[PDB]
């Protein structure tokens, strides 16, 4: 399964069953490194504290909004009941309805905007356990920083936490490069890859894993002369038809 | 009409390199209101009536912190992608391709590309006690603020000239991890077989694809250079948010029921007694005022949040690497 | 310089303040201009921390309208900054101050502001016949928290308005279908919680269980698989996720915030 991904991000699944200790052991020690960096770092999980945090506080504001007077006489409904009569008790309990009335429906509103981000978000997450857990993306960061190889759900309080598995590239080299070899009066162009050179032997190999080898027939294909593409470098294009011929 | 028949097929023989834009919201402008400036600017007597209100200012001015700092995380999402600050080299052969009107001009003050230059100027956006003593100086003597926002616009231009410099150098490499280098005509070689066609059709007509690259970034100059309401989406909110913050300057000169719209006057023909009730009319309704202002904001927003999610997948996926996604990045083969 | 016609007295503004006047005595015309202007803000390193701030004084220019002047002032152009050391190298965004300058508490301890740094310089040895390839790889781990629900929430408007007063409640009467607006809208926004958790979680409908024995070719799932001898059949990555997150009750326990 992990080869068929690897042969989704343009490497040969050789690659992977070469190395494939190699691969288990980092996977491992990256699975292990996000437990210790999780328990470790206290602001970690902010953004789904923030949603608690927020909501426990719109209704602590609610709560303690009981306490204004908004222009009557006082804020406690038995104080006014107890010293008026029922019009003027009429009056004051108006003035406290109605600012008690704008205080449920500022909060209303509040709350409609933050269902409306949470929405958002939900969607968002929705979308990436289709498209990050049940497949492999080729969108650029949309499961993770890399070329994306697989994601792991793990549910948390009033969210989800995905484990984006990745692949980076690593210990670059520099080589010299060409457009196309000529060979027999042809321009050759590899079918899949790139031609490299260590400034005296020339090769082709797979754009993401250096791996190089003897240009052939069957690395490349043929397209026009030699006059037409600029950078093209004499080199021979080995035949595997006549050793055995 | 499509010509269709069951063994007929039309197959294309040439090609067309076409540049088009997609102008993109990111931010708005960052304000701050005080509460007491506008309801009860200096008025002692107003401040005291509006104490029996509560933590209603205390909710304003933590929504409108809320939507300032998402400002500045909305223009961090969109171009803080990267974190090398990568540079093109001095010696500009690409084969070819002319990325002069994109990449920065040395020559003016501001590093800035001339298209950026002409963004610049195609969109029109300290002020002291001194020089006060203007729409923006009645905004700020009755408690209304612009913040300013975090990165400036050389920041973000230092931003965009090294995704560019990555992406001119590099290809989508420095988006996956190390920029690894590889020449312009081979990477667009690359984008070629990302799209399906053979890397020889690149290979074999280069000069014709590099001069109808380079003219048609000349004729994107020109189109944002002509056409007025190119830039119309950043005017607008631009506009929008001057609206709302002058309709809440102009919404003082209401009465809300009560005798006068000036606190002065009310105070000066009314003992604190019938002054208080006039006073309380006229709190009640700049309330209203300031809640309707902060809840227009907060629904501005979560639209412009909406756009900025959209810019920042937008350079992930079209800038940082080549998309299959139909219409995403363009219309055509991105 | 507004020039007054001979039965006017008082000049308004498109606030319809009065911001001119005539004197009564010798006729001038004079401008009134409000004497309070300009917003401050704070900038602590925490009150546990220290002690010290910084204050930033908007709209202000010191090359004063300040409270108290300082050792140390600087000119940003989001106004003055009185209580900061200015320094000349550039780090990370610590406490964001704005157009482009940042503050932090370093060590003898100061609060220092500087100019945030964007990151490390970087140039690509670009030529026109070189290629970089690599050699090897790394497989990265990396996570991502998204918020999918919050807390559904009900109010009874007239315990909230009106609790245990009936004449409230025969007052509150005369104001129509508002609670009802409010309650229908709490509804959606409570059925909609749910049907976020169930788009984002429920995707599969088979309940599909992992072999007795793990072997997957030397890769360890054992830190994301449930682990069976907990209580709550949960991951251990999923234990410390709800570990690290803090979120009946009765009449009889409540005669705190929650009651
Ligand atoms: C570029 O590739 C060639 C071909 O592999 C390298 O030549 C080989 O060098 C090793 C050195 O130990 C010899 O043992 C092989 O016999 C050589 N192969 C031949 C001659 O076909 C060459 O060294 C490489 N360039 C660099 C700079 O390492
Ligand atoms: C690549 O190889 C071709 C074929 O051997 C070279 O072309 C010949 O170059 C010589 C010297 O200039 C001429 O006298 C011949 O007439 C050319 N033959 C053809 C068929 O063009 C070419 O010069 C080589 N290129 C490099 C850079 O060495
Ligand atoms: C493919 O299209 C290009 C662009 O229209 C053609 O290039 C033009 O060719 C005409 C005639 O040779 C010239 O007058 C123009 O100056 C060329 N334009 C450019 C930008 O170079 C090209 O000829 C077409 N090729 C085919 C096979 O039809
Ligand atoms: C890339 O294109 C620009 C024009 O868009 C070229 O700049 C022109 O250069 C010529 C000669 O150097 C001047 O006469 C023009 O005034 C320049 N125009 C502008 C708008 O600057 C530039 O030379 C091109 N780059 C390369 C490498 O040829
Ligand atoms: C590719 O990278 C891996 C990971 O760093 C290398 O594996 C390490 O190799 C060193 C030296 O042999 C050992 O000390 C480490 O214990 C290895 N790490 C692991 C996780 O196995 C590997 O050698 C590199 N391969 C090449 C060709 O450079
Ligand atoms: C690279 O540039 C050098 C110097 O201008 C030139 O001689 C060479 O032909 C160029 N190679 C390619 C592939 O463009
Ligand atoms: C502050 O005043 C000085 C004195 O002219 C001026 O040079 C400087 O630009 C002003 N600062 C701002 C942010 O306007
Ligand atoms: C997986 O890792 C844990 C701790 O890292 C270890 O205890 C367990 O034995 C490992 N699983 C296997 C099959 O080795």
């Amino acid at each position: 399964q992990m080869a068929y991904r690897f042969n989704g991000i343009g490497v040969t699944q050789n690659v992977l069953y070469e190395n494939q200790k190699l691969i288990a052991n980092q996977f491992n020690s990256a699975i292990g490194k996000i437990q210790d960096s999780l328990s470790s770092t206290p602001s970690a999980l902010g953004k789904l504290q923030d949603v608690v945090n927020q909501n426990a506080q719109a209704l602590n504001t609610l709560v303690k909004q009981l306490s204004s007077n908004f222009g009557a006489i006082s804020s406690v409904l038995n104080d006014i009941l107890s010293r008026l009569d029922p019009p003027e008790a009429e009056v004051q309990i108006d003035r406290l309805i109605t600012g008690r009335l704008q205080s449920l429906q500022t909060y209303v509103t509040q709350q409609l905007i933050r269902a409306a981000e949470i929405r958002a978000s939900a969607n968002l997450a929705a979308t990436k356990m289709s498209e990050c857990v049940l497949g492999q993306s080729k969108r650029v960061d949309f499961c993770g920083k890399g070329y994306h190889l697989m994601s792991f759900p793990q549910s948390a309080p009033h969210g989800v936490v995905f484990l984006h598995v990745t692949y980076v590239p690593a210990q670059e080299k520099n080589f010299t490069t060409a457009p196309a070899i000529c060979h027999d009066g042809k321009a050759h162009f590899p079918r899949e890859g790139v031609f490299v050179s260590n400034g005296t032997h020339w090769f082709v190999t797979q754009r993401n894993f250096y791996e190089p080898q003897i240009i052939t027939t069957d690395n490349t294909f043929v397209s026009g002369n030699c006059d037409v593409v600029i950078g093209i470098v004499n080199n021979t294009v080995y035949d595997p038809l006549q050793p055995e011929l | 009409s499509v010509a269709y028949s069951n063994n007929s097929i039309a197959i294309p023989t040439n090609f067309t390199i076409s540049v088009t834009t997609e102008i993109l919201p990111v931010s708005m402008t960052k304000t701050s209101v005080d509460c007491t400036m506008y309801i009860c600017g200096d008025s002692t007597e107003c401040s005291n009536l509006l104490l029996q209100y509560g933590s209603f200012c205390t909710q304003l001015n933590r929504a409108l912190t809320g939507i300032a700092v998402e400002q500045d995380k909305n223009t961090q999402e969109v171009f803080a992608q990267v974190k090398q600050i990568y540079k093109t080299p001095p010696i500009k052969d690409f084969g070819g391709f002319n990325f002069s009107q994109i990449l920065p001009d040395p020559s003016k003050p501001s590093k800035r590309s001339p298209i950026e230059d002409l963004l610049f100027n195609k969109v029109t956006l300290i002020k002291q006690y001194g020089d006060c003593l203007d729409l923006i100086c009645a905004q700020k003597f009755n408690g209304l603020t612009v913040l300013p926002p975090l990165l400036t616009d050389e920041m973000i231009a230092q931003y965009t000239s090294a995704l560019l410099a990555g992406t001119i150098t590099s290809g989508w490499t420095f988006g996956a991890g190390p920029a690894l280098q590889i020449p312009f005509p081979m990477q667009m070689a690359y984008r070629f077989n990302g799209i399906g066609v053979t890397q020889n059709v690149l290979y074999e007509n280069q000069k014709l694809i590099a001069n109808q690259f380079n003219s048609a970034i000349g004729k994107i100059q020109d189109s944002l250079s002509s056409t007025p309401s190119a830039l119309g989406k950043l005017q607008d909110v631009v506009n929008q948010n001057a609206q709302a913050l002058n309709t809440l300057v102009k919404q003082l000169s209401s009465n809300f029921g009560a005798i006068s719209s000036v606190l002065n006057d009310i105070l000066s023909r009314l003992d604190p007694p019938e002054a208080e009730v006039q006073i309380d009319r006229l709190i009640t309704g700049r309330l209203q005022s300031l809640q309707t202002y902060v809840t227009q904001q907060l629904i501005r927003a979560a639209e412009i949040r909406a756009s900025a999610n959209l810019a920042a997948t937008k350079m992930s996926e079209c800038v940082l690497g080549q998309s299959k996604r139909v219409d995403f990045c363009g219309k055509g083969y991105h | 310089n507004k020039k007054f016609l001979p039965f006017q007295q008082f000049g308004r503004d498109i606030a319809d303040t009065t911001d001119a006047v005539r004197d009564p005595q010798t006729l001038e015309i004079l401008d009134i201009t409000p004497c309070s202007f300009g917003g401050v803000s704070v900038i602590t390193p925490g009150t546990n921390t220290s002690n010290q701030v910084a204050v930033l004084y908007q709209d202000v220019n010191c090359t004063w309208r300040v409270y108290s002047t300082g050792s140390n002032v600087f000119q940003t152009r989001a106004g003055c900054l009185i209580g900061a050391e200015h320094v000349n190298n550039s780090y990370e965004c610590d406490i964001p101050i704005g157009a482009g300058i940042c503050a932090s508490y370093q060590t003898s301890q100061s609060i220092i502001a500087y100019t945030m740094s964007l990151g490390a310089e970087n140039s690509v040895a670009y030529s026109n016949n070189s290629i970089a390839i690599p050699t090897n790889f790394t497989i990265s781990v990396t996570t991502e928290i998204l918020p999918v629900s919050m807390t559904k929430t009900s109010v009874d408007c007239t315990m909230y308005i009106c609790g245990d007063s009936t004449e409230c409640s025969n007052l509150l009467l005369q104001y129509g279908s508002f609670c009802t607006q409010l309650n229908r809208a709490l509804t959606g926004i409570a059925v909609e919680q749910d049907k976020n958790t169930q788009e984002v979680f429920a995707q599969v409908k088979q309940i599909y269980k992992t072999p007795p024995i793990k072997d997957f070719g030397g890769f360890n799932f054992s830190q994301i698989l449930p682990d069976p001898s907990k209580p709550s059949k949960r991951s251990p990555i999923e234990d410390l996720l709800f570990n690290k997150v803090t979120l009946i009750k009765q009449y009889g326990d409540c005669l705190d915030l929650i009651c």
